[PDB]
């Protein structure tokens, strides 16, 4: 008697020049993006038309504000204003001491070259359906502004003769295929470290909280399930001091 | 360590604490028969004067001899043999002495520890043989732990329901010298709970004394059940003549009671049970309360469980009677039969601890009426003697009975297994305590003749009456030789019906009389007695039984006594299969001569 | 013998007293009533807006509590969630009056519907107490009361710098447990304080922000209020057994 | 595949079908009350003898006897209690010498098990460190199967006791239902594949040893109980010992499996062997132990045996080579270089075509023989006007069975007398030498003798038993008349226990404590059992005597008095290897017959 | 408790003890309709990549 069969899948393994091969095509581009961010922290007085008066000035000088979000700190007629601007310095600092200028502000702030703790709030509404449907879906709103009908009858066909599309799958299968995706950005937002606040027959909503440069990564992998409703904040920080060992700082070879 | 430390032991060997030991714990005699991996102890007890010794010719006699000694003195009965074949041989004895609760402290010989489990020489698992056998047992792995032993060894083998206990001595251990101060008080893990519920227990078993007393005095027809339990005391008897007096309570005996009470007493029962008399055993079916003293309830006692005392049992369902129990160990409380008061502990000591709440009676008209209906109507009745007839088994019991009375000696009685043990217990008139040593637990023959010497030497100035079987003689005889080299003047007779009797009924009464192998080839006991230094005489004819008996107790000396007796003679009464108590199978002249008939018949006259 | 214990004997209350503890404690309204109204904002991301809302909302004198400017992942589109309080009638001619804006495509009222409401905190709390505290807002509030405070036993000063490690983790426990049932975290540890972050209902910041209070915090920063409909669906026995027709 | 045709029986009745299945010709038992159903119903059974003993251990030595002399399994129908604790003794002297036994004991109904019976003991609690395997019937449908295990346990890899409880109830029991009979052993379902990979293990293991015999100068075969366990065993072993010239010494119970009057013989080796075997093993270069388990009444001090073998281990030139059925006795006592798993005889034959057959070993043998001829038995013989002594008795008598033409078959005591009983006879017989030599009980030879009898009718059986050990067992003298067994009785009486008091002599300063007992009058007991009586305290008496001896056609009795305080030589004992022998030496022995008269006051 | 537990599914769970069932009951080409049977069953490891 022989012992039961098994296909032996015999994973191929790499040699020293096509892993090195592959390594190298992996590798990235460096300085893709131009300067980093500047990030501003305004200390302003509470008072009737502050928000009006800062952002009105940033706006009469044609500054490329990036996002620009009010804090209300624990204390009595006291805001915190958090800027991200793009430019080079010598601009950025202009705005600095433009801003800082202004009445109603006691000191504006420059974080950038320093050690702090971006962080951003997102929540938004996806799609448990599938791809199919979320194409269903889009383009059924699409039609409201494109007032076309016999063309996108094309489309539309297509996207419902799918095989995965729900019109053409069972109820039972829909259902395990809702908790499939459920469970996928379940695992997806809980590696990110967040949350899964509402969950319904159709859709579920996810809320997050990262720097900038998290989150975007977070919502590009959510995207193939089909983001139906999304709200992602300016940005908020807090700065940080980087610890250094006693042996680390011991080192002041300032000679 | 904390406890205390002697230096009495300094400088001796292993052997040589074992001499001092002895002396130690008062012993008197030790059986025992020398060996190789036991050598260092013999050395060191060579005329040694702390106590005697007495050789036997097999280690099996050593045992039983023993257990006579424990019987008749009330001492530990020690043995010393070798390892190997001398500690496979005492296995018998334990085990007889593990059922009939006889104290005994069996020290085997063993090869050097640095042998254990090598297969070596004359090497056994005597611990593990011996462990279902005996009430707890040990091998000594060096020798600081050697009186510590012995002690533990005596205590367990002594405290509650006395028994067996062995003690493996490795050669090198009893050779080695002891060399440091050890630890010799004993700390069993038994007496840890004892000591930690002290209070509460002293009083538990005094509610059941108040409890056991009320239900006493309100008995109408109680019945005396006493067991072995009361003879493991001095006052035992005396308290239990005290209890059956005060309240005019009848008593009847387990075989293993027997001698706990007068039978010259009109409210003696006498023995109950299989072969126990009627009245006995109707009196145990017909009572409202029975109080257990001592007994086990032995499956040889009660016959049917499901049919035993139905008069006792719905009593208790009423309030006014039941059964009430006097044990010793709790082991054997509510195992055989269902006890609605139980009293634990020594049956003497709660006895005399209960006569201050027993209402005196003194007269029982009613109950005794029957009782002494019963005595003249089911009597211990057997086919008798005729003009030109063969010696009849149970008229030389009663003979033998009064002819040792009629001695003044204390005449001590041990017998052997089989029709012979139950007529010696029948037929023969007890008195005194301690006098009637067989084996009735494990039920072992060749008991008789070893018993015997071992209780003459308990008791040099007494007379030692060993009532063997021709079956039972021929497994141990020899020890005959024993008993001379020992210098004990032991009287034995053997009831010879040529066959083994006690089977022979069973096969004749259950198996259509088809005897397979009950008749062993006995050899001649008198040129055997002869052969062995004793004096032998034979007693073939009717006529010659009387003078024959008075010359065979006046015989300084020992002296063996062959009774030829009548054959295939049935014990009776006798409870049997799912038959009661009182459902027992008494004596009838005319089946005999039916039976006698159909026996020729079916043997072809050979029987 | 006895082996010694302290009997706590733990009083018990009667149907009396029990009453007269939850009458004593029981919650109570005050004079002069509010409730809050939220409103979404979906906008059209030219330039200006946020100067454009927020002034036409302060021309007016409402109240805004809230504005939060949201991004959607879409291009050109933006979504402004504002926390107001008034009545129905006068909030609601504030959301005409945003929604009249030429690039406002319409203001959503979510006051009645059931929605998710989070709030960011970034708080730095000290680790090192009360004591400190009140001398580290006196340093900066700028005599015989500042001797008083570091004559008190727990400051940092007149404390064994054994004692003063353990309070310092002690209270970064606290605060931990703290974050933690309130379903955040720390995100930073210092030798001195400890950065937390917080997502939840601005209700239960505040309440978060109350208990962490006494640590003394050093800043702290507030996002405002970002709000999301559930997707609709609460009950499964009602949902066609209403019979309210 | 059940079986039916026990269908109707009773447990009883089962049990006497069976023993015709298993080809049981003979049964040494004892009735009782438990066993009663199996009794009645080997009533006048005519599927096999019965012999009836006095005492049950009588019935398990003489089953010992039957299964030594015959080869065939001892069977043992006792009752329980005190019927089933009596045959605790023979049944480890089985379990020590490796002898097919199959003990069945009567038991207490299964309805009163565990209510402290009456006659009831843990006999399987009991018999289980000493037997192979035991096992309580626990109703008749499996009794059938478990008989069948029994024997077939009883008999595999190493012989060994084996004991079958049979409850009153089920033995009582009619049968009703089919039921299985085949076997289902763990240690044989072992074997789906691994069969084959074993055998190849094994036959490896022939290839080494056979290269390391050829390699040896001055081998050694140590051959025990183990070779005679098959018919072609002391065939083989001289077709080998012939091949390459190896010399064979024997074990107590390896002797008749060799020719002591072959030159190649070294008679018996261990405490009480000659020097000539002992010197041979200690100057050995390489060891071919063959069926036996180097006892240490054998190896001697295992510190220094065999150091050459060692030696020659260590420069891969020789060593130890262990022929054992049971992996068990292997790696036990001794560090072996080769172990050929199994039967002995078996693989000797697989062996024996690999094997370089030799001319002759010249310097070898020439220091054999000079040892041969150097230390021979030598013993205190008799004067003019002394005492018959032991070993003198032992020589005639060897002569004198040896003229009868009839084969005869020895069994002994223990004691003094056993060992001048393997000394001073010779040897050339397998089967023919029945004694108890791993446990050593006492009382042995009597019943062995009456069950080997009853194995070989036609055989001269002569028990060769001392005093002491007689006086253990000789309640079944009566027993041989009984039985029809005509066997011969010599007691060597030295009126003490004479293994003890040389101990005592030699180690204890002659204090003699407590082995001195008091035999009876021999010639009136034996007479008295049925038996005729002879005596002989003469020197000029005795060659007359033992022709008497011999020549009573029935049972008799030979009371041989013998000289008192004769210690058995050479001897191996304490820390002393077997080289470290101590020898006989005539001034030795005067003075210590001067100095005990001195210790013991002209006592002894 | 300790126990192994296989992966691959109750087809070939099926199918291991049926090996190791007549590698003690017969040396026979016996049950040839039963690992025929176990194997080529739609969820057999041998019958998916
Ligand atoms: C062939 C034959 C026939 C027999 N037929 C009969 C028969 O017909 N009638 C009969 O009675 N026997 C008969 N026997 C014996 C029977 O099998 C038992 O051995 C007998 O019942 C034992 O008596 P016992 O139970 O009273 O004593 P034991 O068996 O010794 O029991 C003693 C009990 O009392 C307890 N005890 C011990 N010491 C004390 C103490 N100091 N204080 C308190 N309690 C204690 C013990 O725990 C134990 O439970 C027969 C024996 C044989 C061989
Ligand atoms: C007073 C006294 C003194 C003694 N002194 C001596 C002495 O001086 N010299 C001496 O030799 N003995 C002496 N003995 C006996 C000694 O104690 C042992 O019993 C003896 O060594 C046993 O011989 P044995 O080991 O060869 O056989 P066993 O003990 O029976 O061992 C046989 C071995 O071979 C194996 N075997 C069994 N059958 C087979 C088979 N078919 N195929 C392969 N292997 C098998 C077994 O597993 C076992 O390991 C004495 C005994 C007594 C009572
Ligand atoms: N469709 C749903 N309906 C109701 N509850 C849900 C739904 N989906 C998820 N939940 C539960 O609601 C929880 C989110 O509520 P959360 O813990 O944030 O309290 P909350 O902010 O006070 O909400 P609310 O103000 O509505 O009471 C989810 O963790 C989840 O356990
Ligand atoms: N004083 C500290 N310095 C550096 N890291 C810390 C310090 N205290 C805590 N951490 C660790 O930093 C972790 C914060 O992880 P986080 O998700 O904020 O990384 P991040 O968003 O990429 O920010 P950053 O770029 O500063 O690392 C804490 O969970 C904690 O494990
Ligand atoms: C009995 O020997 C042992 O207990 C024993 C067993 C295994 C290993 C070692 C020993 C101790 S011993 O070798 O020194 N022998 C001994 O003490 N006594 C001794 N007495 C004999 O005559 C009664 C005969 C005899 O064996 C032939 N041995
Ligand atoms: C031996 O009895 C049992 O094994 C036994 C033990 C406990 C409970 C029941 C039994 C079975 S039994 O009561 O029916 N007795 C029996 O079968 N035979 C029987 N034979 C006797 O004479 C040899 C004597 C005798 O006891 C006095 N018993
Ligand atoms: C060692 C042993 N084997 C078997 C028994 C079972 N048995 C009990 S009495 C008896 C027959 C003995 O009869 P006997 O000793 O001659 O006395 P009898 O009945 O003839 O008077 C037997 C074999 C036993 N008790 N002990
Ligand atoms: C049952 C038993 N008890 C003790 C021993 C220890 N032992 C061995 S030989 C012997 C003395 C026997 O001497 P004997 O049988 O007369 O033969 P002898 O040496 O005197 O010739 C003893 C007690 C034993 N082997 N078996
Ligand atoms: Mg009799
Ligand atoms: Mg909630
Ligand atoms: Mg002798």
């Amino acid at each position: 008697a022989t012992r039961p069969p098994l296909p032996t899948l015999d994973t191929p393994s790499w040699n020293a020049n096509s892993a090195v091969s592959s390594i190298i095509y992996e590798t990235p581009a460096p300085s893709r993006q131009p300067r980093k961010q500047h990030v501003l922290n305004c200390l302003v007085q509470n008072e009737p038309g502050v928000l009006s008066r800062v952002s009105g000035t940033l706006a009469a000088r044609g500054f490329n504000i990036d996002s620009l979000v009010v804090c209300n700190t624990e204390v009595k007629d006291l805001s915190r204003m958090t800027i991200v601007l793009q430019g080079q310095d010598g601009v950025i600092e202009q705005a600095r001491r433009q801003i800082e200028d202004l009445v109603p502000v006691y000191a504006v702030l420059d974080y950038t070259n320093s050690e702090i703790i971006k962080r951003e709030l997102v929540m938004a509404r996806i799609s448990l359906l599938g791809t199919e449907y979320f194409e269903d879906l889009l383009l059924h709103h699409h039609t409201s502004t494109n007032a076309g009908a016999a063309d996108s009858q094309e489309l539309v066909a297509e996207i419902r003769e799918k095989q995965f599309h729900p019109a053409n799958l069972p109820a039972s299968e829909v259902l395990r295929l809702k908790h499939e995706h459920l469970n996928d950005i379940t695992n997806l937002t809980n590696n990110f470290g967040g949350r899964v606040v509402d969950i319904s027959e159709t859709s579920c909503i996810v809320e997050l909280s990262a720097k900038p440069t998290r989150i975007s990564a977070f919502l590009k992998l959510v995207e193939p399930f089909g983001v139906l409703e999304c709200a992602r904040s300016g940005m908020m920080a807090l700065p940080r001091t980087p610890l250094k060992t006693s042996t680390e700082e011991a080192a002041d070879e300032d000679e | 360590a904390e406890p205390d430390m002697d230096t009495s032991f300094v400088g001796l060997t292993g052997g040589q604490i074992f001499n001092e030991m002895m002396s130690r714990q008062n012993v008197d005699t030790v059986f025992g028969y020398p060996g190789g991996a036991i050598l260092p102890v013999y050395d060191a007890i060579h005329n040694s004067d702390k106590f005697n010794f007495v050789l036997p010719k097999h280690e099996q006699g050593a045992g039983h001899m023993a257990e006579g000694y424990a019987r008749a003195s009330g001492k530990p009965g020690v043995v010393l043999v070798t390892s190997g074949p001398g500690a496979t041989n005492v296995v018998t004895p334990m085990a007889d002495a593990f059922a009939d609760g006889i104290p005994m402290v069996v020290f085997t010989g063993q090869v050097p520890t640095s042998a254990i489990g090598t297969d070596a020489f004359q090497e056994a698992d005597v611990v593990g043989i011996s462990r279902s056998c005996t009430k707890w047992n040990v091998m000594v792995k060096s020798v600081e732990e050697l009186p510590l032993r012995i002690n533990e060894a005596f205590e367990i083998a002594t405290s509650g329901r006395p028994g067996p206990v062995l003690v493996d001595l490795p050669k090198d251990v009893t050779a080695a010298i002891l060399r440091n101060p050890i630890p010799t008080k004993t700390t069993l893990p038994s007496n840890a709970l004892n000591q930690l519920t002290s209070r509460a227990q002293d009083e538990f078993v005094m509610q059941s004394i108040n409890k056991a007393a009320d239900l006493i005095n309100l008995a109408k027809k109680p019945v005396l059940y006493v067991g072995a339990g009361i003879l493991n005391h001095a006052d035992g008897p005396r308290l239990l003549k005290e209890l059956s007096d005060r309240a005019q309570i009848p008593v009847t005996t387990t075989l293993q009671g027997l001698g706990s009470f007068d039978q010259e007493d009109p409210k003696s029962l006498d023995m109950l049970g299989m072969h126990g008399c009627a009245t006995a055993n109707l009196a145990v079916q017909n009572a409202d309360l029975i109080i257990a003293v001592g007994a086990r309830f032995d499956d040889r006692v009660t016959g049917n469980i499901s049919k035993f005392a139905p008069e006792a049992r719905r009593a208790a369902a009423e309030g006014r009677g039941g059964i009430i129990h006097f044990e010793v160990s709790p082991k054997n409380i509510n195992k055989v039969v269902q006890t609605q008061i139980a009293v634990e502990g020594d049956a003497t000591t709660n006895l005399g601890k209960m006569m201050s709440k027993i209402f005196p009676v003194k007269e029982r008209s009613e109950w005794f009426a029957q009782i002494n209906k019963w005595k003249k109507e089911y009597p211990y009745a057997y086919m008798e003697e005729t003009p030109g007839s063969k010696i009849k088994p149970q008229t030389v019991i009663k003979k033998l009975s009064k002819v040792a009375n009629d001695t003044g000696r204390h005449v001590i009685v041990t017998t052997g297994v089989g029709q012979h043990q139950m007529w010696a217990a029948q037929h023969w008139t007890w008195r005194n305590p301690h006098t009637f040593i067989t084996s009735g637990g494990l039920g072992t023959m060749g008991y008789g003749l070893p018993a015997a010497i071992g209780a003459q030497v308990a008791k040099p100035e007494s007379l030692v009456i060993d009532i063997d079987g021709d079956a039972s003689f021929n497994m141990t005889l020899t020890e005959l030789s024993s008993a001379v080299q020992a210098g004990t003047p032991v009287k034995i007779l053997i009831l010879n019906n040529e066959e083994q009797g006690m089977v022979t009924q069973w096969q004749s009464l259950f198996y259509e009389h088809r005897y397979s192998h009950t008749h062993q080839l006995n050899p001649d006991f008198i040129k055997l007695a002869e052969a062995m230094g004793l004096k032998g005489l034979r007693v073939k004819k009717q006529e010659e039984l009387d003078a024959k008996l008075k010359e065979f107790v006046s015989t300084k000396g020992p002296v063996l006594l062959e009774v030829e007796v009548d054959k295939k003679v049935p014990v009776l009464p006798m409870v049997a299969g799912g038959s009661g108590l009182d459902e027992f199978i008494n004596f009838d002249p005319e089946v005999e001569r039916q039976q006698t008939e159909l026996r020729h018949k079916r043997t072809g006259g050979k029987h």
